[PDB]
């Protein structure tokens, strides 16, 4: 529960002197508040991690995903966009800043944006088909005719199991 | 003429009788006497390779023989270490 | 000095070192003034580069007893204030001692059709570690000890090498 | 602070190759191990051997809250991404001539896809 | 023949050696005034690059390395010295000093680059010391103490490629560089030394021919020729030759090419191994060629 | 003897045909080697490229050997730019590019030579090429994406380009901070180069930030700069290596932003 969390952390910060070394658990200390659901003393004990270690691209995440559960639409995107400025190894996490930019804003250059860099690191995906789908369906006559190449291009990558044939 | 190309020619019955031992069922066991058949020929042609007076020509075989199944006798070490593994997991 | 550049630094550091590299060394205590200012602001680098430029102007333009007195003596300020530094960053920058300040107020140079031909200014940039300010405070410290035994060397020493010296 | 001194006995030429390479196979220095690693398995090995070591440290330093200590492991390695395809890329940008050919023969070859 | 140049050296005193850089564009020459000279060669010019003193005795030889290393160049000394000099932005100063011998140190050679950057020293105690370069300044020293009874006198590497020994390697092996060298001294041996799979130095062959004191020993270069072959000269007057018909018998048969009316001194093989030059102790120089009848026939007579 | 005979009137490519004729390829391959590492010449001249093209174009001599005679050359007469080269005309990218980083790029960004020091940075920058380079995202291609960066911005300066293209220029600049943060500055000039980067950078970013920020349309003047939200500014310069007179001025322009989001936030 929270008061087993905040007793952990009293006697943690105990054996702990210096402020930069109590920063230095502020991590740890953030996940058992997340674990608790205390999403703002989650929040709160990961930017006093994050003011400590500018450059983790874990903290950032975290503090994303705390975002993302608390509806913040484009400060879940930014901790993720700065996530994936500090390893742009996550494939998934440019993929899921284009999942919270299409869920936000449909006309968003940056949704669009997030997209081609998804669709550059996972061709053939049908979470990616969803995602170009959503935008044209809201580009009109102009968005109506890129729709029929994107069905008929990767249809020849995937045969739909029911969704695309129909559409 | 090599001896080692001479040496080696039962293997293509010897793992038939190996897999005609086991089963699904005894799969690895399979693979672990697959490593000791070749782990006792890379024995054999080592202990001919090593008896062989340097620079003669015809022993160019056995020491590409040799080492053709040192890899092969690894290759299956490492096979039945690691499908091991993803069928465990 | 003490607080009168708020957004301001870029600009009073600038006036001052283009003053001082316009007038005459001996007329105008321009980079002692610079110096004290930079050492106020704990710049101890930037206050060493312009002592040390002080130095190697006094040596090259004023051939003078008290000329070599402040050569010696700014190549000393120069030198304690890299001392005062982490050998990580105990070094001065300057262009090759050869390469041309053309000085303020200056017409630039021409062809006879009467073009700017401003050539490729390759900026060969001389680096001086802590080594080489214990140098050439060695070589500023003997051109002054030969100048306060040779009266006539004076007209000459301020600028000669080590060779020379010797 | 025991893998902090390692790899300084790793990164000064005055120690000996092979010593600097037996503190690096315990302290993740890949760039001091290399150095010694002179066949196809000894430069696999040696980014296996380093792959291991470096996610252990990851799950360790994310797991064990130490306290009081003011020096890092070098970030080079705590902020090593790794994945068994980078592995066998990286085995073929080395400039070990040796292994560019081994790494061309039929079962290094099969070796590479079994392990992937 | 004909001259291309006349180097004056301004030596003082007895030059005992006169070597080249490995593209003929350099001279290094040495001599009982203690000092060592460089000079630029080019075109048939002549210019002074350095007097490198620091010797402390006369000056018995001079060896440049192989230009893959850079502008290096050692010598050797009555005084019991190695030392190695080194080219850097254009100035030559000591890259090493090596005293570890008991008597004058008689002659050097450096190792094929094939090898590694190695140095090989014959002394007067006896003795034969290996260099070997490990990096960042620093050398691995190897004494082979007795080497010679009475003293050695020369020493000389056999080339990185020994023939026939490639024909059992399948395509994409290394080759297994068998570092071999030969010595001669005033036990009238010439010995042939080898490394083992410790590092340690072993006496190979024994070659025994000349009825007094070995001046000197010279491997022939292994371009184009199937044989492995030595020269090497003696206080008799003799020069014999060393053929080798196959590598895996390291059988060696003496040929005698010349006996001259005086000492020779050194033997000196051209960088294609056909033609060998003589050092006599009239202070000339003689130029001998193998036939295709594989006779020694003169060719400055 | 022919081979010999043939080098020393100076037909040394005429030698390499005589020995090209050795059955035994492991003395054919040393002997033909060798002789090239005496006599390729750093002054590619008339006669050497007669000789060269020679030796490849009838005679099937392996480049390679050429370039790696001329870079033992190259170590001999102390000329590292042409050793560097003919390593490369051996095998790969990775001795022009870290001859560039030390000796090239931090004189090149003190002179403002942007379009010079791009004009190697663009051609080691290929997948083809830079998947094969040490050290490129931390150092070739920071000072490349700088450059890139300053680039678009000299165009958004001259064209009515869109929010697409402000977007990416923001997450260029986004993507440089925490990047200049990373490069392996040597010398005294290179964290010279690396901090007027970075003060640049942090004014780069302001001025991409009040083009996503411009004013109602109620009056016709030009974006403000210090208009920009200090929420968007401070999470990236507090990365940025600048030294602490450099940084003062920040600081003093990150005041200034602050006290007009305090301003427009008492009306």
């Amino acid at each position: 529960s929270k008061a087993d969390v905040e007793r952990y952390i009293a006697s943690v910060q105990g054996s702990t002197p210096s402020p930069r070394q109590k920063s230095m658990k502020g991590f740890y200390f953030a996940k058992l508040y997340y674990e608790a659901k205390e999403y703002d003393l989650a929040k709160k004990y990961i930017c006093t991690y994050i003011n400590v270690q500018e450059r983790d691209p874990k903290a950032h995440r975290f503090l994303g995903l705390l975002y993302e559960l608390e509806e913040n639409t484009d400060k879940a995107v930014e901790c993720y966009r700065r996530s994936v400025e500090l390893n742009p190894t996550q494939k998934d996490l440019v993929l899921k800043i284009a999942e919270l930019l299409c869920k936000n804003d449909v006309t968003d250059g940056r949704a669009k944006y997030w997209l081609e860099r998804a669709a550059k690191l996972f061709p053939g995906s049908p979470a990616i088909y969803k995602l170009k789908e959503q935008l044209l369906d809201c580009e009109g006559e102009d968005g109506w005719n890129k729709l029929f190449d994107l069905i008929q291009s990767e249809l020849y990558v995937r045969p739909d199991d029911v969704h695309v044939n129909i559409r | 003429d090599d001896p080692g190309e001479a040496a080696s020619m039962s293997m293509f019955s010897d793992f038939l009788q190996s897999f005609l031992k086991h089963s699904s069922s005894t799969v690895f066991d399979l693979v672990e006497e697959y490593e000791n058949i070749c782990g006792s020929q890379v024995n054999i042609l080592s202990k001919i390779v090593s008896r062989a007076t340097p620079g003669l020509q015809k022993f160019s075989k056995t020491a590409s023989m040799l080492w053709l199944l040192q890899q092969e006798m690894v290759t299956w070490r490492l096979l039945a270490s690691l499908y091991r593994d993803r069928i465990q997991s | 000095v003490e607080f009168p550049y708020v957004n301001l630094h870029n600009e009073v550091v600038g006036i001052i070192e283009s003053r001082a590299r316009a007038v005459d060394l001996m007329t105008h205590n321009y980079y002692e003034l610079l110096y004290a200012f930079h050492i106020y602001r704990h710049n101890y680098r930037k206050a060493g580069t312009v002592m040390f430029e002080y130095g190697m102007r006094l040596g090259r333009e004023v051939r003078t007893l008290r000329g070599l007195e402040k050569q010696g003596n700014c190549y000393l300020a120069a030198l304690n204030c890299l001392r005062l530094i982490r050998p990580e960053y105990a070094w001065i920058v300057q262009p090759v001692s050869g390469a041309v300040y053309d000085r303020p107020g200056a017409s630039p140079k021409r062809n006879h059709d009467g073009e700017c031909t401003a050539a490729p200014t390759n900026r060969q940039i001389e680096i001086l570690e802590l080594e080489d300010l214990e140098k050439e405070c060695s070589l500023a410290r003997i051109r002054l000890t030969l100048a306060q035994h040779d009266p006539s060397a004076v007209a000459v020493a301020g600028s000669s090498s080590a060779e020379e010296m010797v | 602070i025991w893998k902090i001194s390692c790899w300084r006995m790793a990164e000064d030429e005055l120690f000996n190759r092979y010593e600097r390479a037996i503190y690096a196979a315990l302290s993740g220095n890949l760039k001091q191990l290399l150095p010694v690693c002179d066949t196809w398995e000894d430069t696999v090995w040696a980014y296996f051997r380093v792959m291991v070591d470096s996610l252990v440290e990851q799950e360790i330093q994310t797991s064990v809250a130490t306290l009081d200590e003011t020096e890092e492991l070098p970030r080079e390695y705590l902020g090593a991404n790794w994945t068994l395809e980078k592995v066998f890329e990286e085995l073929q940008a080395t400039d070990k001539k040796r292994v560019l050919e081994e790494n061309q023969e039929h079962y290094h070859i099969v070796q590479k896809f079994l392990i992937l | 023949v004909s001259v291309i140049n006349t180097v004056d050296t301004s030596h003082e005193d007895m030059i005992h050696d006169a070597q080249m850089d490995y593209y003929g564009t350099r001279l290094a020459t040495c001599s009982s005034d203690r000092s060592v000279k460089i000079f630029d060669v080019r075109n048939g010019g002549q210019i002074l690059i350095a007097d490198l003193r620091g010797h402390e005795g006369p000056v018995w030889q001079v060896a440049w390395a192989h230009p893959m290393y850079g502008n290096i160049l050692a010598s050797c000394s009555y005084d019991r010295k190695v030392i190695i000099w080194r080219e850097e932005n254009g100035t030559w100063e000591k890259s090493h000093e090596h005293a570890g011998h008991d008597s004058s140190v008689n002659s050097v050679c450096w190792a094929p680059h094939d090898y590694g950057l190695i140095l090989a020293c014959g002394s007067s105690d006896g003795a034969i010391s290996l260099l070997t370069y490990t990096g960042e300044g620093q050398w691995e020293v190897k004494k082979i103490n007795n080497a010679h009874t009475i003293g050695c006198n020369a020493v000389s590497w056999a080339p990185a490629v020994v023939p026939g020994s490639l024909i059992d390697h399948p395509s994409g092996q290394k080759p297994n560089y068998i570092k071999r060298f030969a010595s001669g001294g005033c036990d009238n041996l010439i010995k042939l030394w080898k490394e083992e799979e410790d590092g340690q130095w072993k006496e190979e062959q024994k070659l025994e021919a000349h009825s007094d004191w070995v001046r000197d020993v010279a491997w022939a270069p292994s371009i184009g020729l199937p044989t492995s072959t030595i020269a090497s000269c003696s206080q008799d007057g003799r020069v014999f030759i060393w053929t080798c018909d196959d590598a895996s018998s390291n059988t060696w048969s003496p040929k005698l090419l010349h006996k001259f009316n005086d000492v020779v001194w050194h033997v000196s093989w051209s960088i294609t191994a056909n033609i060998l030059a003589v050092s006599g102790g009239d202070n000339k120089v003689t130029l001998w060629k193998e036939s295709v009848d594989g006779q020694w026939v003169c060719i400055s007579d | 003897s022919y081979a010999g005979q043939l080098e020393s009137e100076g037909l040394w490519e005429w030698a390499i045909f005589v020995l090209l004729h050795i059955d035994n390829s492991g003395i054919r391959e040393k002997a033909v080697r060798e002789l090239l590492t005496r006599h390729c010449q750093l002054l590619e001249t008339p006669e050497s490229w007669a000789k060269e093209t020679f030796l490849t174009q009838k005679l099937r001599v392996p480049a390679k050997w050429i370039h790696e005679a001329k870079a033992v050359r190259a170590h001999m007469e102390s000329d590292k730019h042409l050793e560097a080269l003919c390593l490369f005309k051996a095998e790969h990218w990775n001795r022009c590019h870290k001859l560039i980083i030390r000796h090239l790029a931090s004189d090149a960004i003190i002179n403002e030579n942007y379009d010079y020091l791009k004009g190697f940075l663009e051609d080691l920058a290929p997948p083809e090429r830079s998947s094969l380079i040490q050290d490129w995202e931390t150092s070739g291609l920071v000072y490349l994406d700088y450059i890139r960066v300053i680039e678009m911005l000299r165009h958004i300066q001259q064209v009515d380009c869109s929010g697409n293209d402000l977007e990416q220029l923001h997450i260029k600049v986004t993507s440089l901070c925490s990047r200049i943060e990373q490069i392996q500055c040597y010398s005294a000039k290179d964290r010279l180069a690396q901090s007027d980067m970075a003060k640049r950078v942090a004014n780069l970013l302001r001025v991409v930030l009040s083009l996503h920020h411009p004013p109602d349309r109620t009056s016709d003047s030009t974006p403000d700069p210090q208009r920009v939200p200090l929420r968007l500014l401070a999470p990236h310069i507090g990365r940025l290596p600048m030294p602490e007179d450099y940084a003062m001025d920040e600081l003093r322009s990150l005041t200034q932003s602050y006290l007009r989001e305090l301003a427009v936030g008492s009306l």
